[PDB]
DNA sequence: TGCATCCGTGAGTGCAG
DNA sequence: TATAATGGGAGCTGTCACGGATGCA
């Protein structure tokens, strides 16, 4: 969903 | 039209003469308090505690209680708001709230009773009536507790008409969107077809036929096309004939008579003609009392002649119409 | 009220295709110094400047009053288009 | 002249001091005038010791200090500058490991400060921060709307300082809870605080329903610290639970006093409601390692109860006034303020953890900037901060006094259902239940009691006087609208002996409901009538015969009201009028006993006993937010003596000090041949002569002078191609001259700008080539005056750089400022009303020779139409002209209370004795009765008006005690056929002037991307032909007529610039081409990938842009 | 409010203005699939035409939302409401506009079809007679 | 020839590229100086 | 943007930038706000105030908005007659108020001889917020609307204020008058009932004049001899209109 | 298969601003 | 251009009603 917690 | 527009700067002219010489005026004593007032308002405390007491007497409920104290005080909201009308015609017929309401030139029954009788049951937030009554009458003046109690109302109206507002407006371009094609495009589209308006509503009061209000059955009739031949009380009212303001009175008449239930007219809900509507199947352009011109965008008027009322419905209300639409 | 319009709307057979007429033949007019006219010197249509008389401008004033005296047809596909705008700026020049 | 009063009523305590919501709100928040040791933690302050210390190295927070205004109010006013203080904070920062101990006091701009009537300047421009009402922190219980017999509870703080969390009892019997819109078993939560399974029925013990369904030992079976990662999981979908950043979270979010506040109301609201004390503003603790809970188990302990039956357990009414509160200025300032400390803590913090950890200071430490732009923005672009409306001094003082429902941390228009605008029952005396504005947001700005102020803890309350056995204490008490509810309060004029109640029965409230009950039952009494109402609403006299919806229409446009030169106070009044012109801090009083030694249109100096001579000077035509010139004009001469409080000088809009909004005029009531139609009125041309209904209006025009890429911008007095008719009123310099008349295309300021890359072309260079004056290379920029504008030039500034003081925004030589003044008399097309809700638009002036008149040769001033009256049901407006007619003759003024004034008999009365004046005068002179005046009794008597065989006087005596008087028409001397209702009325010039709305526009100015006319009369707009307009042409058939308004009179620039030629030139108007708009459609659907094509009838395509896209 | 029924039926006539599909007999057309009512019976002739079957259908009662959304003509039906959901599916359909109607010519800004722009009425032409047989005499020989 | 139809439908890359002029490769605008549009950038002129 | 996820902000506030169908749609999209209705050239505002003088084909325009609303129409007369030797000239003459000679309202007179203006009203509630109108010029700001009209429109004069829209065709002009002019629409188009029709001032009046007295004096007597009534009424024991 | 349940889309006009 | 440094940070709250597409006993 959150573009970073996903590259994160 | 061109006489009418005379006529009407004619009545324009002298209706504004005469009003000014007239003499008419409002000073606080043409608010006539009719006498007849207080005799209601004792006649009402001794039935109150009438039912106060079969209460009191733990004889029926709270619910049951509030139930009635409310239907003895908007009876009585009646009779004096009457008193105030026969104590007028009879004793001042010429007094200004009288003949302004009287006339159609301002006022109406309800306001004017407040001016002269009692202002009467308000409304609570919730849209519970309170059970006491503003007796204060607009002329007396209100106490200021009754002043508050009054103030609910009105503002709950004030949200009404605001939010209403957007919702016939939202209506009103819902209405557009899908009648604006519609124009009147050609002469006759040659259906065959047609629809029987109802001289006559099947009750439940009798349940049997009674006749329908003049103004709704002019609202089937006016203007129409009948698609079949007519003969009520000698007279032959031809296939093709636009029924005028006086066709309608006849067959109304006809219908008291008992020659004629119900009327053959040509109807847009049967008209053939694609993208738009035909002559016959519309009837007269209202606003010229004959039939309508090829070209009229009768799809946008019919949305603006039902959308313009909205405002100013008040309930259901302007609701129930668009949960139909 | 417009002059004489109940009788305007007798004419055509649908309100709008008199306005047609109307707003056409009044532009016939506008262009050619109206000396197609087809009314009479008294018939003019006549304003009131401060100094005196003179003819109205508006050429739809002309246009209707023009209508009204019979002396002009109304139908379609009666001409060329082009064998009209030429016989007319013949008749009578820009 | 003498003034009656009315009224039985002895108000107890004053109206209390009207705009101290404004000012005692803020000074409570600075606290610039309390020496730092002995200051409190609340507001400015609170904000210091919550974002403070600074956390790994520390940085700690010893006191701020406050200096004074680096300009006064005014040079701020002028200068276009903030009226603000300079913010010093003296901080120590010392090191986490060897002691280290640096302090300075580093400046952290400037906060702006509240003027004393309790406004602000801002970029020198007079506002105000209206008060906000919102839910107020606490806990409540409410019944599911779905399911008929469960509840769910609510846990709110203040605003964005923490989450809302409900507890709805699910239908699978074991207890809820949501956050963030996550919900999840309650039961987990309460293991991480520490709880036992046995201690639940060890407390909640009672209801084998529930008490027992929300146990569920899938749970139990862990520690505290168990289920805390067990939740951890639960609100974050991929954060790995480590049980450092597991506290790091909910501690964040349940018991970190550092972004969750319950209010400070909020504890003690759900402190009284749970019967719990609570430590501090916070649901949980971090106490000796681990969680200890506050709230979460008694705020369990009610919920279940409720869902049984228990005693004591209600829903709450989220609308009562119990429950909703007020953030005041300071406040909602002090909040912007915790959020600029909280940005600037994020920037020291980092520039603690790198760029050297030894070698550092507060000094360098600290970047003020993240807190100056929070202040700066809370009060130039908030919802709240809004531009002043000092129309007139009452417009100021109202909008000090209003709420606004809406904002940030409040209510969207969506937002806002019924019940948030729906009176309550606990408006009584608190919120006006008139003053509130018609339309959207009805019921969402409203507007303080007259009576009411505003606890510490942001609740309304309202005074009563306490009652006990049955005579009535002086011991006046303010209560919230929840104490109320506990008693049986009787109302302000329940009649009294002395002070005892002397009714048997006494007209009394219990919980806002009308009770009628003995006096031994009645423990309060109102304090006033005044105490229900806005302050606007308490100048309405006979308010008690207005209906509600044109009170409200009076109460607003009183604030609309504009200063008029000859302004009057009414000839009734309500006993405001006096406080009002007080507290608007616009008149001009004396501060101790003295006596005047000088006076003058500019300066008023006092001797006073203590041998001070102070100089209070005047502000003399001053222009307002509005235009409406604010005028300050004497009332002393040299030697008066003056005791303390007198006046010396009257503000706008104030008469020997009562607020003059409007004039008195003499008022004939009756048709009048169509001027008077739907609500317009007719007036004397005599207005005009004395100089009625006029009004001084200024308007400023500023103009810059820049520095260009293509050369400066010059003020001079060197226009090319102008006339020296064209600058006959022009300084050396080009500023026009102080003291000119100036009118549409009037230049007043010269300026001069450079030509660009259109310097000569071809056919211009050649053009001049003829007429020997070469190219000149500067242009006529200059600021003339726009349509429909113009006056007297009053004043200029000057402000360039270079010169002292004075330094502007980049790239700007000089800045000229013109202000210029009008005198408007009355004229036909502005608006006139009175406080009853009549309004109207001035529609025809006759001359005095057609005003109706009285047989003694006097003409009325204005004829009011009676058709106004029936339908809106504001008879007040009645009485006030009838007790006008006896005023106007026995020249008294009157002061009728609200509800409390003026009766009927007691009016009669007066018009008996100013029936004598009137007419008895008459029989005297020489002149007895008249022959018209028979006539018209004739008929008095078949209305029934007067009774048959009676003298003349004895007639005319019975219609003037009714308000009526014999008329006659100027224009012929022959009577009205009716005696007329004639009467002196308090009628105002409203802001509403034609000359402000009159435009009209051929062509103009045009927007960038449509091509299509701006909008506004500032513009030169056009008109906009919306939607319902297009269906109005479309339902006529008005092919043409609407293809032109969509086409050539829009955006059709082809045929719009071909239209302006065939007009000026003689010709028929071109058939239209494409609008350019339908083109802007048709590329910016490309911009989307979408090829549009405009097909002739055999489908290949038709290039609207006529090959230049092709290639 | 007195006010006519014709209007009333009007904007009725268009919320039945669509049917459902039940039997494509001998069509391309899909069980479920809705069309205009014109459409269906139109082609149901091409059938009777062609002697097969014809397609079963079923009356359609919409409200007047969806059914200015249905609208053949996409720039009526974009303009109104749900813009995006419109214009995607039109130009997957590579909808082509006929311009019927009345917002059609407005967003174009043509003569829109009624008053004096119906072509019932915008072709008629005015000549006095005394051009009308100027013209005439001249044209009757070669 | 005369409009008589309005047809919306999918751009291909290859026609969305038949439409172009220029591939804006840059993401400047105008040149902080010249205050004229930068080459190869969303107001470039050669485009 | 703001469709899918987070919309994208510029930096330093939380407003979404806007997108490509932000622009298309919605309230303020181009199909709404620019498509299906612009803003117009040679249309003013002002307020309106009535007049009864007027017939019913007729309204009361301030000269002032006349003279810019055909300041086209202005500028060529201005020189078909003389008052200046060519129209860009003229056109200065009227750029700074002094300059306006006496003679420029002739001129102005002479030009809208004829065409009409229209009338638009707050809410175009239904093909009557607009109406047609010979302007007849007049001092002062204020527009003068007919008695008549107001009902439609739903004007009264608390302050209301109305559009003014010049026609420019010959045949746009032919549309206002014959089709949209007030006194040929006198039905209304939903009821078919009357719409220009008496009101307040108007029916009040007429009320009046029409009304009878009946009078209490008499209470109904029984006489059998005129002579005698009369008499008994010269008497003053039986008022006149009695019954 | 029938029915919760979520996601997305709407929510009057013009003028002042 | 070179000590060593190795998974973010702020949510936002009091509308509503309908229509369609999806999940679930
Ligand atoms: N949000 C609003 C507010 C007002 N108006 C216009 O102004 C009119 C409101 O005036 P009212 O006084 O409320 O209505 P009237 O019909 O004039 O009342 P009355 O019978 O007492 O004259 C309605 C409407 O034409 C509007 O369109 N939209
Ligand atoms: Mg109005
Ligand atoms: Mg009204
Ligand atoms: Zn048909």
């Amino acid at each position: 969903s959150d573009p970073v917690r996903q590259y994160l | 039209m061109e006489k009418t527009a005379r006529l009407l700067d004619a009545l324009k002219y002298y209706g504004f003469t005469f009003s000014t010489t007239s003499g008419i005026t409002i000073g606080i004593d043409d608010a006539v308090i009719p006498e007849e007032k207080k005799q209601y308002l004792e006649e009402a405390d001794r039935k109150l505690l009438q039912i106060e007491q079969a209460y009191e007497m733990g004889f029926l409920t709270d619910r049951e209680r509030y139930d009635q104290i409310l239907q003895l005080w908007t009876e009585t909201t009646e009779k004096v708001t009457q008193a105030v009308f026969k104590n007028f015609e009879e004793n001042y017929p010429f007094n200004p709230l009288y003949v302004m309401a009287q006339s159609g030139a301002r006022g109406n029954p309800q306001q004017i009773r407040q001016l002269c009788g009692l202002r009467g049951l308000m409304q609570k937030p919730s849209g519970e009536t309170f059970e006491v009554p503003v007796r204060s009458s607009f002329r007396e003046g209100l106490t200021v507790l009754e002043y508050f109690i009054s103030s609910h109302g009105a503002r709950k109206g004030g949200a009404d008409t605001a939010l209403r507002t957007a919702d016939s407006g939202y209506l009103t371009r819902k209405l557009v969107d899908v009648t604006h094609e519609i124009v009147v495009r050609e002469a006759d589209c040659g259906t065959t077809n047609y629809i029987s308006v109802p001289l006559f509503q099947p009750d439940e009061v009798t349940r049997s036929l009674r006749l329908r209000k003049r103004a709704d059955i002019e609202a089937g009739l006016y203007g129409r096309v009948l698609a079949r031949e007519v003969e009520v009380l000698g007279v032959r009212l031809e296939e093709g004939r636009y029924l005028s303001m006086d066709d309608v009175h006849l067959l109304i008449k006809a219908a008291e008579a008992g020659e004629i239930q119900e009327v053959p007219v040509r109807s847009p809900l049967t008209c053939q003609t694609r993208y738009g509507v035909c002559q016959k199947c519309y009837g007269y352009d209202l606003s010229m009392a004959r039939p309508v011109s090829i070209g009229e965008a009768v799809g946008i008027v019919a949305a603006q002649s039902i959308g313009e009322p909205g405002t100013q419905l008040t309930m259901q209300g302007l609701p129930r119409v668009i949960e139909l639409f | 009220a417009e002059p004489g319009i109940d009788k305007l709307f007798g004419m055509v057979d649908s309100k709008y295709r008199l306005t047609v007429v109307v707003a056409k033949r009044a532009q016939q007019l506008l262009r050619h110094g109206f000396k197609n006219t087809v009314l009479e010197p008294e018939e003019r249509p006549k304003m009131q400047t401060l100094e005196g008389l003179f003819d109205d401008p508006n050429a739809v004033t002309w246009a209707m009053k023009e209508l009204l005296t019979g002396r002009l047809v109304f139908g379609e596909n009666l001409v060329p288009e082009d064998r009209l705008q030429k016989e007319m700026e013949r008749l009578y020049p820009v | 002249m003498e003034i009656k009063r009315f009224g039985r009523i002895r108000e107890v305590i004053p109206l209390p001091p009207l705009t101290e919501i404004q000012v005692e709100s803020y000074r409570r928040a600075l606290q610039a005038d309390v020496p730092p040791e002995k200051r409190e933690n609340v507001g400015i302050q609170a904000a210091f010791r919550e974002t403070f210390p600074i956390e790994e190295l520390v940085l700690d927070f010893l006191e701020y200090r406050l200096g004074e205004p680096p300009f006064p109010q005014d040079e701020c006013r002028e200068k276009d500058l903030t009226y603000q203080a300079p913010l010093y904070a003296r901080l120590q920062l010392i090191h986490k490991d060897t002691g280290l101990i640096k302090e300075d006091e580093v400046f952290l701009g400037h906060i702006p400060l509240m003027t004393e009537d309790g406004s602000f300047i801002i970029n020198g421009a007079d506002r105000v921060i209206v008060s906000q009402i919102h839910r107020s922190p606490g806990v409540y219980f409410t019944p599911d709307p779905a399911r008929p017999g469960r509840y769910i509870a609510s846990i709110i703080p203040l605003p964005k300082r923490g989450p809302w969390i409900d507890l709805e009892v699910e239908p699978n019997g074991v207890v809820s809870m949501k956050v963030n819109k996550r919900k999840f078993p309650l039961v987990l939560l309460l293991r991480v605080l520490g709880y036992d399974q046995e201690t639940l029925a060890r407390e909640l013990g009672a209801y084998g329903e529930l008490v027992q369904g929300l146990m569920d030992e899938s749970v139990f079976a862990m520690r505290p610290e168990e289920a805390l990662i067990r939740l951890f999981t639960l609100l974050r979908p991929g954060d790995p639970p480590k049980r450092d950043k597991a506290v790091a979270y909910v501690y964040g979010l349940i018991a970190d006093p550092r972004r969750y506040d319950l209010g400070e109301a909020g504890r003690y609201k759900a402190e009284e409601k749970l019967g719990i004390r609570l430590s501090g503003r916070t649901l949980a603790r971090f106490e000796d390692g681990e969680f200890k809970d506050e709230v979460f188990l008694p705020t369990l302990r009610y919920l279940f109860a409720l869902t049984a039956g228990v005693p004591g357990h209600e829903v709450d009414d989220i609308d009562h006034l119990g429950n909703r509160r007020i953030r005041t200025v300071g406040e909602l300032m002090t909040d912007q303020f915790r959020v600029g400390l909280a940005r600037l803590a994020r920037g020291v913090r980092e520039r603690m953890l790198m760029g050297s950890e030894d070698s550092l200071t507060p000094a360098k430490l600290v970047n003020s900037r993240p807190l100056e732009a929070a202040i700066r923005e809370f009060f130039s672009r908030s919802q709240l901060s809004q531009f002043k409306d000092e129309t007139n001094p009452l417009s100021s003082l109202r909008h000090k006094r209003r709420i606004s429902a809406l904002g940030p941390g409040g209510l969207t228009r969506e937002r806002a259902g019924f019940d948030v605008r729906d009176v309550h029952r606990t408006h009584y005396g608190r919120i006006c239940p008139v003053e509130t504005p018609e339309g959207a947001n009805i019921g969402l700005i409203t507007s303080l009691a007259a009576y009411a102020r505003v606890d510490e803890l942001g609740f309304i309350r309202t005074p009563y006087r306490r009652v006990v056995g049955g005579v009535v204490t002086d011991e006046v008490v303010y209560m919230t609208a929840t104490e109320e509810d506990r008693y049986t309060i009787a109302q302000a004029n329940t009649p009294l002996e002395g002070n005892r109640i002397a009714a048997e029965r006494v007209v009394a409230r219990r919980k806002g409901e009308p009770v009628i009950v003995s006096p031994e039952e009645v423990e309060f009494m109102d304090v006033s009538p005044k105490q229900v109402f806005s302050v606007n609403t308490n100048l309405i006299p006979f308010l008690e015969h207005d209906d509600a919806n044109r009170a409200l229409m009076g109460s607003n446009m009183q604030t609309q009201a504009v200063p008029l030169i000859r302004a009057q106070a009414p000839v009734v009044m309500t006993g405001l009028e006096e406080r009002v012109v007080r507290d608007s801090l616009a008149a001009l009083y004396a501060e101790e006993d003295g006596e005047v030694a000088k006076v003058d249109g500019n300066r008023i100096v006092v001797r006073y006993e203590d041998g001070r001579l102070v100089e209070y000077p005047l502000r003399r035509f001053y222009r307002s937010n509005q235009g409406t010139a604010l005028d300050q004009r004497p009332r002393v001469v040299v030697g008066q003596r003056v005791r303390k409080g007198d006046l010396l000088a009257d503000g706008p809009a104030s008469e020997n000090g009562f607020l003059a909004l409007g004039q008195n005029v003499l008022v004939a009531i009756m048709p009048f041949d169509g001027y008077n139609f739907e609500d317009a009125i007719v007036i004397s041309e005599e207005l005009l002569k004395r100089d009625f209904y006029t009004s001084i209006h200024i308007e400023r025009y500023e103009i810059e002078a820049r520095d260009t890429k293509l050369g400066p911008e010059r003020i001079t007095r060197d226009i090319p191609h102008l006339s020296e008719a064209a600058l006959r009123d022009l300084d050396e310099e080009g500023v026009v001259r102080i003291g000119a008349e100036v009118k549409p295309g009037d230049i007043l300021v010269g300026r001069t700008s450079f030509k660009g890359e259109s310097e000569p072309t071809p056919e211009e260079r050649l053009l001049r080539s003829i007429f020997g004056e070469k190219a000149r290379d500067v242009k006529d920029t200059s600021l003339r005056v726009p349509p429909g504008e113009g006056g007297i030039v009053v004043r200029t500034v000057r402000l360039r750089r270079g010169d002292p003081g004075v330094e502007l925004k980049p790239g700007v030589r000089e800045v000229v400022r013109v202000y210029v003044a009008q005198k408007r008399k009355l004229q036909v097309g502005d608006k006139l009303a009175n406080r009853h809700g009549n309004k109207g638009v001035v529609a025809k002036i006759l001359p005095v020779e057609d005003m109706p008149h009285l047989p003694d040769g006097t003409p009325v001033d204005v004829i009011l139409n009676p058709l106004g009256v029936p339908s809106r049901m504001n008879l007040g407006q009645i009485l006030e002209t009838h007790l006008g007619l006896a005023g106007y003759f026995l020249g008294q003024r009157y002061i009728s209370p609200i509800f409390d004034g003026a009766k009927e008999p007691e009016i009669k009365e007066l018009l008996a004795q100013a029936f004598e004046v009137y007419f008895g005068k008459r029989k005297g002179e020489g002149f007895g009765v008249d022959k018209r005046e028979v006539e018209v009794l004739r008929r008095a008597e078949k209305l029934g008006l007067v009774t048959p065989g009676k003298t003349p006087e004895e007639q005319l005596k019975e219609l003037f005690l009714q308000g009526k008087v014999v008329l006659y028409d100027g224009r012929t001397g022959e009577p009205i056929e009716g005696p007329i209702v004639v009467g002196q009325m308090f009628i105002m010039k409203l802001y509403h002037m034609v000359e402000d709305k009159m435009h009209a526009r051929s062509t103009g100015p045009y927007s960038l991307i449509t091509q299509q006319p701006l909008g506004g009369k500032a513009q030169f707009g056009g008109q906009r032909f919306g939607e319902m307009e297009v269906w109005a042409l479309e339902a006529y058939g008005a092919a043409h007529t609407l293809q032109e308004m969509l086409t050539l009179k829009s955006d059709d620039i082809e045929g719009r610039n071909a239209a302006y030629e065939a007009i000026i030139k003689g010709e028929d108007v071109p058939e239209p081409s494409v609008p350019e708009s339908f083109r802007v459609l048709v590329k910016e659907l490309q911009a989307l990938a979408l090829d549009v094509q405009t097909l002739d009838e055999k489908d290949n395509p038709v290039d609207i842009f006529e090959g230049l896209a092709s290639k | 409010v007195k006010l006519h029924d014709k209007h009333i039926e009007i904007v009725v006539r268009q919320m039945m203005k669509y049917v459902e599909v039940t039997d494509p007999g001998d069509s391309r057309l899909l069980e479920g699939q809705v069309l205009e009512k014109w459409d269906v019976e139109a082609l149901n002739e091409r059938l009777i035409a062609e002697g097969k079957t014809p397609v079963a259908w079923k009356p359609l009662l919409m409200g007047v939302t969806k059914s200015a959304l249905s609208t053949k003509s996409w720039l009526s039906a974009a303009s109104f409401q749900n813009t995006t959901h419109v214009l995607t599916e039109a130009a997957i359909a590579g909808k082509k506009d006929e311009l019927i109607g009345l917002k059609e010519n407005v967003i174009l800004g043509r003569l829109i079809p009624a008053g004096t722009g119906s072509d019932f009425v915008r072709f008629t032409q005015v000549v006095d007679q005394k051009t009308l047989k100027a013209i005439e005499e001249a044209r009757k020989e070669a | 020839k005369e409009v008589r139809k309005v047809r919306i439908a999918l751009a291909s890359p290859e026609k969305i590229r038949s439409w172009s002029y220029g591939e804006v490769e840059k993401p400047e605008t105008i040149n902080y100086r010249t205050l004229k549009p930068e080459r190869d950038g969303l107001f470039d002129e050669r485009i | 943007n703001g469709r899918r996820g987070a919309p994208v902000t510029n930096p330093g506030s939380d407003r979404p930038l806007r997108s490509l169908t932000d622009i298309l749609s919605g309230k303020q999209g181009r199909f709404r706000q620019n498509l299906l209705g612009k803003r117009v050239d040679y249309s003013g505002r002002s307020v309106i105030v009535v007049g009864p003088q007027l017939k019913l084909h007729q309204c009361g325009l301030p000269k002032r908005m006349a003279l810019e609303l055909f300041k086209p129409f202005l500028l060529k007369k201005m020189e078909e007659k003389g008052i200046a030797p060519n129209v860009k000239a003229a056109r200065r003459m009227l750029e700074r108020q002094r300059d306006i000679k006496d003679e420029v309202w002739d001129a102005l007179e002479e030009v809208i001889h004829g065409k009409v203006v229209l009338l638009n009203r707050a809410p175009t509630l239904h093909r009557l917020g607009i109406q047609a109108f010979q302007p007849v010029l007049v001092e002062g700001q204020s527009i003068q609307l007919h008695p008549l009209v107001c009902e439609a429109f739903n004007a009264d004069f608390d302050g209301d204020q109305m559009a003014v829209h010049v026609p420019l065709s010959s045949f746009a002009q032919a549309e206002a008058r014959i089709q949209m002019l007030s006194a040929h629409n006198l039905l209304s188009p939903a009821s078919g009932e009357p719409l220009a029709k008496p009101s307040r001032d108007i029916i009040l009046g007429l009320y009046y004049i029409t009304q009878v007295r009946k009078e209490k004096k008499g209470a109904g007597l029984e006489f059998a001899t005129p002579e005698e009534a009369l008499a008994a009424h010269e008497r003053g024991e039986v008022a006149l209109n009695a019954p």
